[PDB]
């Protein structure tokens, strides 16, 4: 139980990892900075020991946000992050903001991901479609050639069979595969 | 401590009363007053 | 539990803490009770914290915030002045562990003792609060002993420790690791810090002495 | 300014006593020196391991010792007084200080 | 079992790029320090799945990458934006390109419609 | 200081993690392979000990790059990565390239993220807009239905109110919500 | 009893079982080849009686079962 | 150039004394050799464990020993002087060096 | 070592010179030459 010499090291190592060696954790954005994208993260997980004591992670400030980008930042998909979004957090081995720190893994925030779909915020996913969507503006590309731009009063679809059907509530314009051109 | 409290009625031993009254006597006539065994005041106070 | 010792006319506090362990063995003739006592073990190993700060926060504020969490009286502290954090910081887990990490990166010594929190700066020392001489019940001549069981690579902060000496004296509980002592012997003379204490005692049979491990100082006289 | 008694002192009469005390969860070191010609106790107060004492004053009965010094971060905010247990006319002496010796040196702390 | 999947999204999940994941896709996995599904577990790092990334291009499934183009692509529907202004939507029977020089060339197998930078409007 | 038995294990564990247990680190791309996307990463963090000694991470070769994709790689957003882009790096527990290695966490590169916006390269972010952008080609979708394709000489916007305004420097074509069709 | 969250187990089987002990108040320990899984706090009849007739050696003495003390809700 | 006295030396008279001293938080090793014909002390200064001493000079009263050598990274920037406590005409001797022997060898450090 | 160096002028003890010259004499007449106490050469060289 606590007599062997190995069990002592087991408990000591188990307790040592508890206060250090932070690698990854989930969280929720509470503070957002739009100039030089950074977000404040509040980790969600916690535990309660049998002695009626609790362990809470503190608020972590200014974690850089990653977005799919390249070419030196000239190409990037900057989506509109808001407070409350659920994201995953990663901790760096060393304090990348300083070169003299002697510690390691001491909650040095590395970066945060755009969003993670966990229980309680699980949005539906289309089984087969690459849909890029906004509040009411949708861009849908289907594998069979067809592409479509939609909004509550306009529609611009280009179908596989040479069909163009630029349309609007006040009228429409279309081209048939047979080379027809019409104005509704 | 031993009288009426928030949890009923208690009982004091003899020695606590003896020590309390001997402390009172000590305060009455300074730390030099004798109160053990051979003092007439001791025989009066204990009785 | 509290313990007192001295010489037939007075007894100085020598330890105070909690009974971590206790066991009894009574083979035939004599029972022998055992104890293991810890100086503030319960607080140092369970005081959790959860704090954070932004760029620009004064470091002097962070130190005071964490110590109040530890829930112990402040024996002595040397504030940082106008120091300010260079990067955002977060602290969790046991408060003692976080403070001990701040010690490395700022040249400060943190250690609790007989219930008192002591925060000082390495290399520097505090008057002659104690003088050691043959009149002061010294036991044998001082001898030079290295203050650590290993040697570090050197450029040959420079201000750090790295040297020391040893002395022994009759039991005297009015001494603490962070104090300062003056050594008036015939060979060695000067001022030293204290780094370690060990009190031994055998009432009917055994020694009644104290051993001090001294460390040389090279900093300012804080 | 409600205050509650929380500590009492005693002196063995040695002319150069020095010891450490804890008040309001803070720790201080005290020095007491006996003056022959003035037959009075001189008290010095300061931080642990301090180079020089922060406060020095002469002890007297029914006088608020700390009154003019409650503006420093290292001075207790309570009340320190000496009052007698016996006849009110007795003045502080060498051996008559203590819980039963005749003079009651006491410290009391405000309620916060 | 049941590792949450991350997608680039925001605004409370109102904006998101939901691609059609299929079985067999190679992805990287991350493990959380604590069992985020429970608050009483005493262990740490014991295979508590944190989340998974959409896909990783390792050896054996390395698709080619265009040296300079932001191409959003589906089975046969392609959206290509080039740095020099030009944008194009393509599919095996339609094409809608808007070039840098004011050229619009909405086209189809059965005909085409175009506008020149000179303000011309034509129907093929 | 160094007398207790526990402090020895503390220092030993602290030093053990220094040479192993690599989990995550930031870096910059220096070498890019476009066939079978992979990138060479140069970690940025380092520390200098009091003994006048420094610790530098070496160059790491061929870390696979992740992109949002699915359907067996048929759908993917392949942005044009360039050398010098700042990315975050992750290390795998085991040498996924071999099945006989006895070590663990020994700098086995797992994968790299497309880009991370840290200090010194923080591009601005639109507070509310899903903008997919290239050097001079921009695709903007706004929550209120409106979508727009822009470039320095063309513009194709489809607004919420049934408005289509395909436009060009040499002329324009538009459709009003009232069903009008015009050619500029 | 039913699992509340998905679980995965790898590595040595003994280590995984010893972890399940902490979160469910059960004691696991192999001895003379036999696997014993019981619950902490509870006990099984008088399978053995100790007395001067039973070859006892000296009087019993109270000894703490662990070399450290835990914090309690008291 | 404000300077403050911060260290004093003493010599036991042994003709080949060698010891280590700490000045300005830096540590140096010193060697003193007695010359018979010239009846004067020869001082050598260098780093700890150095192969050869950095500076060697002859000691004299009221002369700035380090004057021509404040351009090296391993030489103290303070002032080293020998001046007498007794009659001003007394010159440095063998046994007359010390805080009370007649000659006061002293080191003083500039205020920074 | 003891003459002119890069850091001023030094002083040699007697024993180093004695050993150096005795080594020279040793080399002059082989390792068998006596140079301690009882040698006439010793009395000449030391003087």
């Amino acid at each position: 139980y606590a007599d062997r010499y190995d069990a002592a090291f087991g408990i000591y190592i188990s307790r040592f990892l508890r206060n250090n060696v932070h690698t990854n954790i989930r969280g929720k954005v509470v503070g957002v900075n739009y100039s030089g994208p950074s977000v404040d993260v509040q980790p969600m997980a916690y535990t309660e020991f049998p002695s009626g004591t609790t362990d809470r992670y503190p608020v972590i400030y200014d974690v850089p946000v990653l977005l799919p980008s390249g070419a030196g930042g000239k190409a990037r998909l900057t989506m509109p992050i808001k407070p409350g979004d659920v994201v995953g957090l990663s901790f760096s081995e060393r304090n990348e903001g300083d070169n003299n720190d002697q510690n390691t893994h001491q909650l040095f925030a590395g970066w945060a991901v755009t969003q993670i779909f966990t229980d309680g915020n699980s949005k539906a996913i289309h089984p087969d479609n690459v849909v890029l969507e906004n509040d009411k503006a949708i861009i849908t590309l289907k594998p069979d050639g067809d592409t479509s731009l939609q909004n509550p009063k306009v529609t611009v679809e280009a179908l596989a069979d040479g069909n163009v059907k630029i349309s609007n509530g006040t009228g429409e314009f279309t081209m048939s595969p047979s080379g027809e051109i019409k104005g509704g | 401590n031993y009288g009426l409290t928030g949890s009923g009625f208690n009982l004091p031993p003899m020695d606590d009363l003896v020590q309390e009254t001997k402390k009172t006597f000590k305060s009455a006539f300074g730390e030099d007053f004798n109160t053990e065994s051979n003092s007439v005041a001791d025989k009066l106070i204990q009785i | 539990v509290m313990l007192h010792a001295g010489y037939n006319g007075d007894e100085k506090l020598i330890f105070s803490g909690t009974v971590e362990y206790v066991e009894d063995d009574f083979p035939e003739e004599t029972r022998t009770t055992k104890f293991i006592l810890g100086d503030g073990t319960l607080n140092l190993t369970t005081a959790t914290t959860a704090r954070s700060y932004r760029k620009g926060t004064p470091v002097n504020s962070v130190l005071n915030d964490l110590i109040a969490d530890l829930k112990l009286p402040k024996g002595r502290v040397i504030d940082f002045g106008n120091q300010t954090l260079q990067t955002s910081m977060a602290f969790t887990g046991n408060a003692s562990q976080n403070l001990a990490n701040l010690a490395k990166n700022t040249g400060s010594t943190f250690s609790v003792q007989d219930g008192a929190v002591y925060w000082t700066k390495e290399g520097s020392r505090f008057n002659v609060m104690f003088e050691i001489s043959e009149e002061g019940g010294m036991v044998g001549t001082p001898t030079p002993k290295q203050p650590s069981s290993s040697k570090k690579l050197i450029k040959a902060h420079d201000i750090k420790e790295d040297v020391g000496m040893t002395v022994s004296t009759l039991l005297n509980g009015a001494i603490l690791p962070e104090s300062t002592v003056y050594l008036n012997t015939r060979y060695h003379k000067g001022f030293y810090k204290v780094a370690e204490l060990t009190h031994r005692g055998g009432y009917e049979t055994g020694d009644w002495i104290t051993e001090l491990g001294l460390v040389e100082t090279r900093g300012e006289l804080i | 300014r409600t205050v509650v008694r929380t500590f009492d002192f005693e002196l063995s009469g040695y002319p150069d006593e020095t010891f450490r005390v804890v008040l309001d969860s803070v720790t201080y070191e005290l020095r007491f020196m006996w003056n022959e010609r003035d037959e009075s106790w001189f008290m010095s107060l300061g931080d642990i391991g301090a180079q020089r004492p922060t406060i020095t004053s002469k002890l007297t009965c029914y006088s608020d010792i700390l009154a003019p010094y409650r503006y420093l971060d290292n001075v207790p905010d309570g009340n320190l007084y000496l009052w007698p247990l016996g006849d009110i006319r007795t003045r502080a002496g060498r051996f008559n200080i203590g819980p039963l010796k005749g003079i009651q040196m006491t410290y009391s702390s405000l309620i916060e």
